């Protein structure tokens, strides 16, 4: 460690090979093409491209941005996100009945643009534009 | 469903982990700590060739944490170089990396890449960037904060191991399944 | 577990234990891998391990256990080596080379372990760095002489040769002393002779391809350093022109060595040479063209197919076609019988550019701007090249990249998105692709706007139309901007602009609208010297911006807002005057209209439409008209104002309520936004409203300090405090971002210093540290950089204010505070620079305070404090050294002087400060010329430390040299005092001291290094004057 009004403790003051052969020296001498299927044989109703966040106890962190889908089982809904570009999946949430989704988040002056949420492995935050936000609010609310 | 190891090597401070973090888990890591020799971790997605899936092998750029060094290539059949646009200190080390990479692992693509490029005071201009031309690298400008080309590194060298440039990222399955305290918190961003 | 037992060295190390911990790290996972990894580095670092090598060496099974036992032997030969015994030299050497020839004479093995094979070689250089030629004179011809008992043997050889060869030139300077580099150079270049007998002798009669492109590989590496004629006096230029260019194996290895060999020291006078540089090139190009692809092949598609290695022969061959053309290109340019070679050259160069790989486009595209700016300045060569060149404008208008005005881009869906992020990548290279073309114009410019003209038809008749192809145009045609006369210009962007509203009207729909709008908006901005002769087009340009504000699209708002300043930065006259017509001066129109103009656009949005606003005003010259047009348009954001000073004055709680909160904020950036480009002439309106801002920064500040009492420190994290922090953050970049331009100082001293300082510097002092704004340190800054000077009582009060309590908060660790800590040391500079009498004043127990936040400075990983602390020690020096002999400046150095050097010296040493080491040097050069020029008026020592009448000098030397002997026990005395005796003799000269720095910094890693290397600049002066003294003798002889 470094200690502020310390002199820096600088000039401070007060047989290989042997038994063995070698030894002598010089004297030795597909991936294929495939189909992924999305795992969707559902509708797509309402997307929206938007920025996740998780907390699981200090404190909230990123987890991706990227195209929220909520999508209908041609029956039972759930919630889809997948991150821009890698494409993988980030977010994928059964609705079901009792789900608890609150408009807002107070600490942040963009909060009219977010949302939150609760699931199986703690707590998502999602942001959308507010009206873009509502519509997402809505479309889950509507569901279960 | 192969697995290609993926080694990640530049001087301390220029990104590496806050990389690797950035695909794993999503978030952007402020801290600075010290990787100590080699952090090992699995990392994958889908392409229309089917699930690639990397171990990377990020190594620690400080020369006292180095701990096996270019023991850490063996068998590596791909890497990054990393250096910091905003130091450049590290991209004059940036040959030394790639000497000790190569003498190791013949004949591997590997990928360049200057990070940080969302700081306005840039220090290592794109005209010197050159030393990847003559040694056949890729060369990405990225940013681990802004996530500025943070997919394309992955998308080359995974190209260059199927050995087809029709290789592009295509959804993973999305399977079956299975408050009060925080809105007052900072967000990270 | 049980893993750690190879760690136990009371017993005979058990190798199989070696190899399964070995191999659970390399083919395991998770947590036991991690564990071994760390039982493996304690194992390869246990100074004793070399020990245990040679047995892990011969008897192991495992190639990775090996791996490791040669990196703790390489680690033992490059800093432990002199301590050997000759027993252990002679022995480990010997074992190596026996090794890696029976790795060798076992094809299985050397098929399949070259990466062991390569390591051993890799070692057994580290051992030539220290034993050859002194002490192996033999090695070389022996290393020859096996190349014949096999070509295994022999390929190895081209291997270790090419090892040493990078050792000793491409990677020996800052590894090695410069001394211990010039030695195996020389050693290296007096028997390359030899070398080159035997990789001559392969490349002539062998038929293994493995070892062709082993020596090839070698051969590569002699090249950067050879002498001229074992290139041009052999017959190799033709071998490697024709023979092995031919050969698909060997291709790509031969197209670097010819690569490198275009770069050779050449005799320019000597027209053999030349001939002989024009020839391999004839070859070279011949066997393309016969045994790889003629000239006309598509080699976009072919470097898109990707087969093979044909990406990489593809980057090769634009890399020899451009080193070589841009070195020779005259060589082939007046020889008739020489004018399709030359050509072909060029058009190969041409299919190259049309390859898809930024990368590649930008090695071609420098190639492109080195021949068309030749042409430029020469242009009776225009000729020769007129098709490469209208080829050429075809390839870059095709392939512009995106300027970074433009703000519109295409997404993942297939949709027409506002930009995410700058691209430094993209915005360089439109620069790039900018030059080329302007210059392509020049060469000739009707052949540009009959080509853009053209292709601008095929995107109305819609045959070529794109998004891709409308903007690649658009850029295009902006990017020209300049190259033509006033009057072809008028012509040309009428049809332009006529041609892109006919697209604005057929293309529907909000994607193809943002589109056209973009680039629409994209080529008036660049074209202000026509919007400047036709008023009426100006002034529907800008309506026509005006509507793009209302634009549901984002990013068409935007660029439709930087449109404006970009055009009225160069127009600005033209919005000033009464133009003939019309009943007023445009800006007033624009004033006018702000509140239905902007009503669609976002705060930063409106924001930038004031700044665009003032500067057209700072157009009118009358000071009067002047002040009347800002105050006109600060209408909106005073009236706001006024509302929100009374209201919150009357019922100070509106300040909690964050839409009071976002109102505040944005008048101020409102104010913030005219001010930048109004400057000086802003000072109307700062004063109008500076009285009640800092009021309101004082009721801001009292605010946190109710909610501080009430809730205690985790009341600065919620979001009424940070509101709060807002205010006061702004209304000092309002204060910054003025004084920061004014011209009038006498009014910013007698007028707006003393309030601020009032309002600002015991809230800062008095807060707790987490409510302190880091902001309120860089405000200061700018106080002081601008009227420092007109205030020496005013920075002693800032100093006063923030010093101690900000030092605080930084002293305890390197990462608390980042913000404040970077402004303070800021601070610090700019004081230390323009006042340093502040200093002189503060009493000795806080002057000793400000060298402890300087050394505290220097010992940051951080390189902006860093940075800044060395640059403040310098200063500080320098400062002290301009009061001559004087009690402060003699006390100072006897305080001080030895605690510069020590600190400067132990981060100049520790391997953890390597960015900051030219600073540290220039540092130290000061320092020590502070002593060595008499600078210093008064002993450094006190009476008891030295004999009576000792000198600075010696006093100096004893002192380093003691300091040193205690830092790094492992050096003789020999060693410091030669180090020092160079530095104290190199003081004057930084280069020459930087490469003693270097040479110091190599030999504290190892033990034995030879104190003549500090000799090396001396014998280098002395060398030097041998060789112009017999370069004398020779021309006396030559004539008489
Ligand atoms: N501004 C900016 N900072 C970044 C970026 N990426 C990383 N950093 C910062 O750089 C610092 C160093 O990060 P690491 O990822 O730990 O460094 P490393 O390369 O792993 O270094 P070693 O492990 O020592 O070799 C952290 O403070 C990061 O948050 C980026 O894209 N932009
Ligand atoms: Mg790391």
């Amino acid at each position: 460690k470094f200690v502020f009004g310390a002199a820096s403790k600088f000039g401070t003051g007060f047989a290989f090979g042997s038994g063995l052969s070698f030894g002598s020296g010089f004297n030795i001498l597909l991936q294929k093409q495939e189909v992924k299927s999305g795992e969707e044989s559902e509708e797509c109703i309402y997307q929206v491209n938007a920025k996740l966040y998780q907390l699981s106890n200090e404190g909230w962190k990123e987890r991706g941005v990227g195209i929220i889908k909520i999508n209908k089982s041609k029956d039972k809904t759930r919630i889809v996100m997948r991150s821009r570009g890698i494409l993988k999946v980030i977010l994928n949430i059964q609705l079901v009945k009792g789900f608890t989704v609150q408009k807002g988040f107070t600490g942040s002056l963009q909060s009219e643009k977010f949302i939150r949420l609760l699931a199986v492995d703690a707590q998502y935050a999602i942001k959308t534009k507010k009206e873009t936000t509502d519509e997402l609010y809505n479309i889950i609310v509507k569901s279960v | 469903v192969p697995t290609f190891k993926l080694v990640l090597v530049g001087d301390g401070g220029t990104g590496k982990t806050t990389f690797v973090k950035r695909h794993l888990t999503g978030e952007f890591e402020k801290k600075y700590i010290a990787t100590i020799g080699v952090e090992v971790h699995p990392l994958s997605f889908y392409t229309n060739f089917g699930e690639i899936k990397f171990d990377v092998w990020d190594t620690a750029g400080l020369e006292k944490f180095g701990g096996l060094r270019d023991g850490y290539y063996i068998n590596a059949q791909c890497a990054i170089i990393m250096f910091d646009v905003t130091s450049r200190i590290t991209y004059k080390n940036v040959p030394n990396w790639h000497r000790d990479l190569v003498r190791v692992c013949e004949n591997i693509p590997i990928v360049l890449c200057g990070n940080k490029v969302d700081v306005k005071e840039r220090k290592v201009k794109a005209k010197t960037i050159t030393f990847h031309r003559k040694k056949n690298l890729q060369y990405y400008d990225i940013s681990a904060k802004s996530n500025y080309n943070f997919e394309k590194p992955f998308l080359w060298l995974a190209r260059k191991l199927a050995g087809n440039p029709q290789l592009e990222f295509v959804a993973s399955p999305a399977l079956a399944p299975p408050m009060e305290q925080a809105t007052a918190l900072p967000l990270p961003d | 577990g049980a893993m750690e037992g190879i760690l136990d060295f009371s017993n005979d190390l058990d190798i199989a234990l070696l190899d399964q911990v070995v191999s659970t790290f390399y083919q395991g996972s998770g947590v036991q891998q991690k564990q071994a990894q760390e039982i493996l580095t304690k194992f390869q670092d246990n100074p004793d391990a070399w020990q245990k090598a040679d047995q892990i060496l011969q008897f192991s099974t495992n190639p990775q256990s090996k791996f490791i036992a040669l990196s703790i032997l390489d680690k033992l030969i490059t800093r432990k080596w002199k301590l050997l015994p000759n027993d252990h030299r002679i022995g480990i050497r010997n074992f190596v080379v026996g090794m890696i020839i029976s790795m060798c004479q076992d094809d299985e093995v050397f098929k399949t372990q070259k990466n062991l094979i390569n390591k051993s070689d890799l070692t057994l250089v580290q051992i030539l760095k220290q034993e050859w030629p002194q002490n192996w004179p033999e090695f070389i011809p022996e290393l020859i002489g096996s190349s014949s008992s096999s070509v295994n043997v022999c390929e190895n050889n081209m291997i270790v040769l090419k090892l040493l060869s990078e050792e000793v030139f491409d990677f020996s300077a800052e590894q090695m002393t410069q001394a211990k580099a010039l030695h195996l150079k020389n050693s290296m270049s007096k028997e390359f002779e030899q070398i080159f007998k035997l990789c001559f002798q392969v490349l002539e009669q062998g038929s293994s391809s493995s070892l062709i492109v082993a020596t090839l590989e070698s051969l590569l590496r002699y090249l950067h350093w050879i002498p001229y004629r074992y290139i041009y006096e052999t017959n190799i230029l033709e071998l490697l022109s024709t023979k092995f260019m031919t050969s698909p194996d060997t291709r790509a290895i031969t197209l670097k060595c010819l690569t490198e060999v275009s770069n050779l020291k050449i005799p320019q006078d000597n027209d053999l040479i030349k001939r002989q540089t024009v020839l391999f090139f004839q070859n070279t190009l011949q066997q393309i063209a016969t045994s790889v692809m003629p000239v006309t092949a598509d080699l976009k598609a072919t470097y898109a197919n990707a087969n093979g290695n044909d990406q990489s022969f593809l980057q090769d061959l634009a890399m020899f076609l451009t080193t070589y053309l841009a070195r020779n290109r005259a060589l082939l340019e007046s020889d008739e019988s020489l004018r399709e070679l030359l050509l072909n050259a060029h058009q190969y160069l041409i299919q190259l550019s049309k390859i898809e790989e930024r990368e590649l486009f930008k090695t071609t595209l420098d190639y492109w701007h080195n021949l068309v700016a030749d042409l430029f300045y020469e242009p009776l060569k225009k000729h020769i090249y007129e098709e490469i060149c209208s080829q050429l404008r075809l390839v870059i208008i095709e392939n512009m990249v995106r300027p970074e005005e433009v703000l519109v881009v295409e997404n993942d869906e297939g949709e027409i998105v506002r930009e995410f992020v700058k691209e430094s990548d993209t915005i360089q290279l439109y620069k790039s692709e900018r030059e080329v073309l302007v210059y392509l114009t020049h060469l000739n410019v009707i052949d540009t706007e009959e080509i853009m003209i053209s292709k601008l038809a095929r995107q109305i008749d819609g045959s070529e139309w794109s998004w891709h192809n409308i903007n690649t145009l658009s850029w295009a045609i902006g990017s020209i901007s300049g190259t033509m006369s006033e009057d072809t210009e008028k012509r040309f962007v009428v049809t332009v602009i006529k041609d892109l509203l006919d697209l604005t009207v057929k293309k529907r729909g909000k994607d193809n609208k943002a589109v056209v709008a973009s680039d629409i908006m994209y080529v008036v901005g660049q074209y202000p010297r026509f919007l400047k002769a036709h008023w009426n087009f100006l002034r529907t340009v800008i309506l026509k911006l005006f509507e793009f504000m209302h634009e549901t699209h984002e990013g068409v708002q935007d660029m439709a807002c930087d449109t404006f300043i970009k055009i009225v930065q160069k127009c600005k006259y033209h919005f000033v005057i009464q133009q003939p017509r019309e009943s007023e001066p445009f800006i007033q129109t624009i004033i006018r209209d702000i509140q239905k103009t902007t009503a669609d656009l976002q705060p930063q949005q409106v924001h930038t439409f004031y700044k665009a606003c003032g500067i057209i005003i700072s157009e009118e010259r009358s000071v009067a008209e002047r002040n009347r047009l800002l105050s006109d348009l600060m209408q909106l954001p005073n009236m706001a104002w006024d509302t929100i000073v009374e209201q919150s004055t009357a019922n100070p709680t509106l300040l909690l309520d964050s839409e009071t909160v976002k109102i505040i904020a944005n008048i101020i950036k409102t104010n913030v936004a005219v001010c930048t480009s109004m400057g000086a002439d802003f000072y109307p309106q700062l004063g109008h409203i500076y009285y009640n801002m800092l009021q309101l920064y004082r009721a801001v500040s009292s605010m946190i300090s109710a909610q501080v009492a009430a809730e205690g420190l985790i009341a600065t994290k919620t979001p009424k405090v940070r509101g709060l922090r807002t205010i006061k953050k702004e209304i000092l970049k309002l204060v910054e971002t003025y004084i920061s331009k004014a011209r009038n100082l006498d009014d910013v001293v007698k007028v707006l210093v003393e309030p601020l300082l009032n309002a600002v510097l015991e809230d800062y002092m008095n807060n707790v540290p987490d409510a302190r704004d880091a902001e309120v340190l860089n405000c200061m800054t700018t106080v002081v950089e601008k009227v420092g000077h007109m205030i020496p009582q005013g920075v002693i009060l800032i100093l006063q204010s923030v010093f101690e309590c900000t030092l605080d908060m930084i002293n305890k660790d390197f990462t608390e505070y980042p913000e404040h800590r970077v402004e303070f040391y800021k601070l610090l500079k700019v004081i230390n620079e323009k006042s340093f009498a502040a200093f002189l004043e503060l009493p000795p127990a806080a002057f000793k305070l400000f060298v402890d936040a300087i050394c505290w400075a220097f010992k940051h990983n951080n390189r902006d404090v860093e940075v800044n602390g060395l640059q403040i020690a310098l200063d500080l020096v320098k400062n002290i050294e301009r009061m001559g002999n004087v009690p402060f400046a003699n006390e100072f150095h006897k305080n001080y002087f030895f605690i510069f050097v020590s600190e400067t010296f132990f981060v100049l040493t520790d391997s953890d400060h390597k960015s900051g080491f030219s600073k540290q040097a220039l540092l130290l050069m000061k320092l020590i010329s502070l002593v060595y020029d008499n600078k210093i008026s008064v002993p450094l020592y006190q009476e008891a430390e030295v004999p009576q009448g000792t000198s600075n000098q010696v006093y100096l030397s004893q002192y380093l040299a003691n300091m040193l002997s205690n830092a790094f026990p492992h050096l003789t005395s020999e060693q410091i005092a030669s180090f020092l005796s160079a530095l104290t003799k190199q003081y004057k000269d930084l280069v020459v001291f930087k490469g003693t720095l270097r040479d110091f910094l190599v030999q504290i890693k190892e033990v034995g290094g030879d104190p003549t290397d500090y000799l090396f600049a001396e014998d280098k002066e002395n060398a030097l004057m041998e060789q112009n003294r017999l370069e004398r003798e020779k021309a006396a002889k030559i004539g008489g």
